[PDB]
């Protein structure tokens, strides 16, 4: 219905047609995350070698 | 690239080593003296997962072979490929293991195992990356049984972050008339729960059956058996020796069919069936590969996947076909068979399919499956072991090596736990 | 002139990054060593074409982009084809061992071992930028890499340039090509980690696509290059008001302003038509109104889902060819009467139009045929929360018998990680109702 | 072979359906969360229609048209009815309905607005609220039931002159049974009932409601002559056809059914553009319950559409078998003349 902001280039064109109107964590945080995922690696590797050195 | 150490002991483990040296060295066109003449570059492309580079450009296996005996590694270097294989890493004792799982374990075995680590640890330093390593071995004698779950073990020790694959004969009265055989593979099978990522099992009780019911092979030799290990072999490591998309690498692999940790025991499968010797001329349709590898008729462990269901499925099409029909097949089969398959893992099945047929076959499909149905193996063996332990028969071979009786009961109650473990998962549902 | 940095992260990012910057490279007349003819300012200029290449003294157009991979093997390829010469090494960052298709690998294990060497390469482009704008980052949502790095990646560009806009373009799973079974895990572990850092994300279903590529360019079985050649034609269709001249969606800002008004609903669906096969000698040239028309059929849609059982928030269209806008309000004029396009009620029911001269750049030897126009619908729509429902219920089967969470788990991952990441895609699936639905 | 999932097990049609399936050795029913099936007989509410038509190998077709709760539920189907510019207030034969919350987007002021129009017009003023309902013509005691109620109502004009079969004069409803198959092909069910009141209609007090509710459940609950005219309160097409020919000289095929099927099309076509599966990743099929009234002067009028109908008893077997034949096998062709009426539309 509305056609309007039309611009006009070379390129091309660009408008908008309306039919009806209406009606973060810190670098701290980050490594503190990811060295205590590092750490429960590291537990479960040393069981595993107390394990196999029984 | 990413390098496999494979690693073969005792009588079993070296000739089914061997015989997969000579198969996949044809396929990837080399010859004895380990030098390329191929025609296609897909044979290179991915050759260093098995193959050290050397001297005028010379391809030698990285393998390693074992025994606690001379005999089965004379015959090895007396074999047709056997000039192939580095002669520093062929290590071998004198007196074997008398298939007594504690000599190859505690006591014979324990001499021999750091001389196969220092050979273990020159292969793995020239490595760029290494993933993992390749046991071939049978459960029921006593150098690949029980030195091959300490090797095992010790070589988790030093590569805690590496896969361990292994290809495990296991035993069956068929074949084999030696009482105690129950004993070295309940034994061997709590070792491999603990410290294997993945283990194909090698029923000796359906390679013989497939051997006299299917290929009409009134006394079937080990060579007839060895055979279907040998396709097998090659079928299962398709994906590992040539480039493509699925199941690559072994831990790729493990992550697509290991659910559970204990539950990484395969039901391996292959179609078309083969004689050792005897040309196929017609070839398989796809709708025929697709029905035979998944039949119970084509599996190389003696279980009836129709009695349990499947957790994982892993389907390697191998030759020049459709891959349009491929993936109607295997849609088939999933559909017309949705109760065999847990509901509560979605497509679990994965297909791949290779241009390079293996060698007499223009067509070929190799079956990798984690089904519940494997307990069947483990209750049989778990039987055997029962009958004698009850009366505590033939344990002197063992406590004579030092071992007590409370050993034999743990690795009973582990195996019944690993049984009913996968019974667990049979029985779960949606909901 | 404001910059935009791409970054393509495991195999899925990588393969789609070449389709792209190969597509981007013909219709911007770059040859594969990098020299442009057409373009006279030697060594620099702020062109349109400018916001993705940074230009050297010898005339070289290099793109803004950073390939990231924890395997060789695929961006090895990059190294030596055909636009080999158009990178530098520094921009092709590549590991070893890769993330064995496990979120956990990725984000913790491996990923840990190369997010500081990416950050310092992703630098080096943004001190080339006079006016960095932000990031478009490429990657499937199955893979280890393209699911556990990008979200560690993600996290930390939002600490980097915590001004700076980032998009996605995520390839959702199909197992038609899909290679792992634990691909539900993975795309819910990053779609979870990825919401707050990402301005907005475009899925691509794979399914989708196959079957495009099976029904309309006549296909039997397609390989990742059809997917990823008709992938990067939609690509290049969003980017496209970047790197030339025009109005609208000028900037990534703009992206979010046009389709984003809430923060989390963030997934623009995109509709692309018209997908023609080469191999068809004569095809019937289509009209305006009939590629307009196809925008609201599920089968040319990147994601498969029904709109009409739902509401729009922003509906935009992106013409290329001969296309006048007349021919746009007829077409839109006539579908409002024929097609169910109902609009939340805080919005009003309209188009952002925008078109370009330029008729869609072919690859030779592709799949599609030249054609005088095409368009690419984004509409915000809560129909695209079917995709979700299918990979939540997907996630619930699994996670209801933990199948595979020892994988996570032997990585240093905690089983809580799990239920967070699902407790947040349900109320991800409740904002998208609460918004698209009245009983 | 086929496969289908179970997932209303209340739901007596489909389970006839289910039973008819399996007899024919070509149809295999799976557990109801198994994904790889031809065939859905789903849930009444909250039914994945976002997991239906994404199994590759697989055509998927389910039971329920997605958007059709539109015309089954009854504030919808009357702000259906009032917003479709193809229904329009071209509509002369759906009652007088508003649509009315509780005081807890509503037209309300709108009811009172019409209501006072008839008041001092000194016309009929008797309405209907949506067991759990109230017939009043004062409008204080049908909006002060409805705030106590809790849920969203309607108040529609009550058929104060309907027809009244005799011997008795009695009020009835006629349930037809509609299946519109994948292809959007509408089919009338040849045999529809006669839901009848077994009681005379009493024009002065409608507290008593076993004569103005015709509904099967409180007629053999507090109905007094049940069954004493015709069995289970249901007389059929042949008898009423026949009654109608005896008494006034006409036929239920023009007096009636030229109504039905209009209004029966009206409906469904309307709504097409919004639910049809023509060309989606999934088809879908689906059974409706129209609800009518007669009046005095042979005017059909439209009460409700039910979205899960049930069948009469003697019908199921007949009925059953055309969804099978029709909505399935048409999907879904078995190996190796018609009970409905096409009612056709472009
Ligand atoms: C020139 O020879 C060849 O080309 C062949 C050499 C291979 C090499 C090799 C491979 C792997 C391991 C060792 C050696 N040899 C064999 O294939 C081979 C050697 S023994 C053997 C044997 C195996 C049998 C089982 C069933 C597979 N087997 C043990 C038996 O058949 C014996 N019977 C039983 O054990 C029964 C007795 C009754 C109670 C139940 N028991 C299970 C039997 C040998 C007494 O198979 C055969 C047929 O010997 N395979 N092939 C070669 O040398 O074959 C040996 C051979 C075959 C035929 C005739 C003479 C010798
Ligand atoms: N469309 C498309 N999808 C791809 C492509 N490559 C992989 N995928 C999809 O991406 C998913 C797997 O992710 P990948 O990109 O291969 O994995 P990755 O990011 O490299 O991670 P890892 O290999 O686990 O370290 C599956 O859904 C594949 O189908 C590609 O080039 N195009
Ligand atoms: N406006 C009206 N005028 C006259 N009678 C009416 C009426 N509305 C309802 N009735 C009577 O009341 C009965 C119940 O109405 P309605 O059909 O809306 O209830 P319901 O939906 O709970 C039962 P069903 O869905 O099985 O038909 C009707 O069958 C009809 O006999
Ligand atoms: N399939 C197969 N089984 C074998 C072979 N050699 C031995 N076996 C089986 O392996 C078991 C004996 O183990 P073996 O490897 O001979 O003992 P080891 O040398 O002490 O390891 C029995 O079950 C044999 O039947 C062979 O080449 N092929
Ligand atoms: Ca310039
Ligand atoms: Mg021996
Ligand atoms: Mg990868
Ligand atoms: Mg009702």
């Amino acid at each position: 219905m509305e056609v309007i902001e039309l611009n006009k280039c070379t390129s091309g064109q660009s408008f908008e047609v309306i039919l009806k109107p209406p009606s973060d964590p810190s670098l701290e945080e980050i490594q503190k995350k990811l060295e205590a995922a590092e750490e429960r690696r590291k537990y479960q590797e040393a069981e595993l070698l107390k394990h196999l050195a029984e | 690239m990413r390098e496999i150490v494979h690693i073969q002991a005792g009588q079993c483990g070296n000739q089914i080593g061997a015989k997969f040296w000579e198969v996949i060295s044809d396929e990837h066109g080399i010859d004895p003296t380990g030098s390329y003449h191929g025609d296609s570059d897909l044979q290179l492309e991915r050759i260093n997962v098995y193959y050290n580079e050397a001297a005028g450009n010379k391809y030698v296996p990285r393998a390693i072979l074992v025994d606690l005996e001379p005999g089965t590694m004379d015959s090895v270097r007396s074999g047709p490929f056997g000039q192939i294989f580095r002669p520093d890493n062929f290590v071998f004792g004198q007196s074997g293991a008398g298939n007594n799982w504690a000599k190859g374990h505690y006591t014979e075995g324990a001499e021999l195992v750091d001389s196969v680590l220092d050979v273990v640890r020159k292969e793995s330093e020239s490595c760029d990356c290494l993933q993992g390593f390749q046991l071939t071995h049978s459960l029921g004698g006593g150098t690949g049984s029980g030195m091959g779950t300490l090797l095992i073990s010790k070589i988790r020790e030093e590569y805690p972050d590496r896969i361990m694959n292994t290809f495990s004969v296991v035993p069956s009265p068929k074949v084999s008339d030696t009482v105690v055989e129950p004993y070295n593979a309940t034994l061997s099978v709590h070792q491999l729960v603990e410290n294997t990522d993945e283990t194909y099992c090698i029923d000796n009780e359906a390679l013989y059956d497939i051997c006299f019911r299917t290929l009409k092979l009134t006394t079937p030799t080990y060579g007839d058996l060895n055979h279907l290990v040998s396709a097998t072999m090659s079928g299962v490591t398709t994906c590992l020796r040539f480039p493509g998309q699925l199941n690559a690498d072994l831990r790729k692999l493990a992550v697509n069919m290991v659910p559970f940790p204990r539950l990484h025991f395969f039901m391996p499968g292959f179609a078309p069936l083969t004689s050792r010797g005897s040309q196929q001329y017609r070839a398989l349709t796809v709708p025929e590969l697709t029905q035979q590898m998944f039949d119970a008729k084509n599996m190389m462990a003696a279980c009836d996947p129709r009695h349990g269901r499947y957790l994982t499925v892993a389907a390697v099409f191998r030759g020049r076909m459709s891959m349009k029909e491929v993936d109607e097949q295997m849609l088939n089969v999933q559909n017309k068979n949705s109760s065999y398959f847990v509901e509560w893992i979605p497509n679990n099945v994965k297909t791949a399919v290779c241009d390079i047929p293996p060698r007499g076959l223009k067509m070929s499909a190799t079956f990798i499956g984690n089904s519940t149905a494997i307990q069947e193996l483990f209750k049989r063996i778990s039987e055997q072991f029962t009958a004698m332990f009850r009366r505590k028969a033939f344990l002197h071979w063992y406590t004579g090596e030092g071992m007590d009786e409370m050993e034999f009961t743990e690795a009973e109650s582990n195996m019944n736990d690993l049984v009913s473990e996968y019974q667990q998962y049979q029985d779960a549902t949606a909901d | 002139m404001r910059e935009c940095i791409s970054i393509h992260v495991g195999q899925a990012g990588v393969q789609i990054g070449n389709a792209c910057w190969e597509l981007y490279c013909l219709e911007h007349g770059i040859q594969p060593d990098g020299q442009m003819p057409s373009d006279k300012t030697i060594g620099g200029g702020d062109d349109s074409f400018n916001t993705f290449f940074s230009e050297t003294g010898a005339g070289k157009h290099v793109p803004r982009a950073v390939f990231v991979d924890l395997e060789p093997t695929v961006i090895d390829e990059v190294r030596t084809g055909t636009y080999r010469q158009l990178f530098h090494p520094e921009q092709l960052i590549t590991g070893k061992e890769d993330a064995a298709n496990n979120y956990a690998r990725g984000h913790y294990t491996i990923g840990k071992e190369i997010i500081d060497l990416v950050l310092d390469r992703i630098r080096k482009l943004a001190d080339q930028c006079t006016g960095l704008q932000g990031f478009l980052v490429f990657h499937s949502f199955g893979g280890g890499t393209g699911s556990g790095f990008t979200s560690l990646l993600m996290e930390r560009l939002s600490v980097d340039y915590g001004k700076k806009s980032k998009l996605e373009f995520s390839i959702y799973p199909a197992p038609q090509v899909s290679t792992a079974v634990v691909e539900p895990y993975n795309s819910i572990l990053t779609t979870h980690t990825t919401l707050e850092h990402s301005d907005c994300a475009f899925m691509v279903d794979n399914e989708a696509i196959y079957d495009i590529c099976r029904r309309n360019l006549d296909i039997e079985r397609p390989t990742y290059t059809n997917l990823n050649r008709l992938i990067s034609q939609i690509v290049s269709s969003i980017t496209a008001s970047l790197r030339f001249d025009g109005a609208l969606n000028v900037d990534l800002t703009e992206f979010q302003t046009n389709l984003v008004p809430y923060p989390r609903i963030h997934f623009p669906l995109a509709t692309y038509a018209p997908v023609i096969s080469a191999e068809k000698a004569y095809h019937e040239q289509l009209s305006v109104a009939e590629i307009t028309n196809a925008c609201f059929e599920p089968a040319n849609q990147m994601v498969k889902c029904d709109p009409r059982h739902g509401k729009y928030m922003a509906c935009c269209l992106l013409y290329r060819g001969d296309v006048v806008p007349k021919d746009v309000n007829a077409a839109i004029a006539t579908i409002k009467t024929k097609r169910s396009i109902q609009f939340v009620d805080w919005c009003p029911t309209g188009f952002k139009v925008g078109i370009n001269y330029q008729p869609p750049t072919v690859v030779p030897g592709g799949d599609l045929a030249k054609v005088q126009r095409a368009v690419c619908m984004l509409s915000n729509t809560t129909a695209i929360a079917e995709a979700w429902a299918r990979l939540d219920h997907k996630f619930d089967l699994m996670y209801a018998k933990r199948a595979f969470v020892h994988w996570y788990v032997g990585e240093g991952m905690e089983e809580g990680e799990f239920s967070e990441a699902r407790e947040d895609m349900a109320a991800l699936e409740k904002d998208y109702e609460e918004v698209g639905v009245d009983s | 072979m086929y496969t289908f999932v179970v997932r209303d097990e209340n739901s007596s049609v489909y389970a006839e359906v289910s039973r008819l399936l399996l007899a024919t050795g070509q149809w295999k029913r799976l557990r109801k969360d198994n994904p790889r099936f031809n065939l859905m007989l789903g849930e009444r509410n909250r039914l994945p229609f976002g997991r239906l038509g994404h199994e590759p190998g697989l055509v998927q077709l389910v039971n329920y048209y997605r958007g059709a709760d539109k015309l089954c539920r009854k504030a919808s189907l009357v702000k259906l009815i009032k917003t479709s510019p193809e229904l329009s207030e071209s509509c002369t034969w759906f009652p007088e309905s508003y649509v009315i919350y509780p005081t807890n987007t509503d037209e309300r002021e709108v009811f009172l607005a019409a209501y006072n129009r008839r008041r001092e017009g000194r016309e009929g003023n008797v309405w209907i609220a949506k067991e759990g309902i109230l017939i009043s013509s004062e409008a204080s005691e049908l909006l002060d039931f409805i705030d106590e109620q809790g849920q969203v109502h309607v108040i529609q004009k009550y058929l104060e002159k309907p027809l009244l079969l005799e011997p008795g004069h009695r009020k009835f409803d006629i349930r037809s049974w509609v299946l519109v198959d994948h292809l959007y092909n509408i089919y009338l069910y040849r045999e529809g009932v006669l839901r009848t009141s077994s009681e005379p209609y009493n024009s002065a007090n409608f507290q008593d409601k076993t004569c103005h509710l015709t509904n099967h459940c409180i007629q053999k609950e507090y109905s007094k002559n049940y069954g004493r005219y015709e069995e289970g309160n249901e007389m059929f097409f042949e008898e009423f056809n026949q009654y109608l020919m005896d008494a006034l000289n006409t036929t239920l095929e023009n007096s009636i059914l030229l109504q039905i099927k209009h209004i029966i099309r009206s409906c469904l076509m309307c709504i097409e553009p919004a639910i049809s599966t023509k060309h989606l990743h999934y088809q879908s099929f689906q059974l409706f319950g129209f609800d009518f009234m007669v009046d005095e002067e042979l005017k059909v009028w439209l009460i409700e559409v039910n979205g899960a109908p049930a069948c009469a008893q003697k019908l199921y077997a007949e009925l059953c078998q055309g969804i099978v034949d029709v909505a399935i096998s048409s999907v879904f062709p078995l190996a190796d003349t018609s009970i409905f009426i096409k009612l056709h539309h472009h």
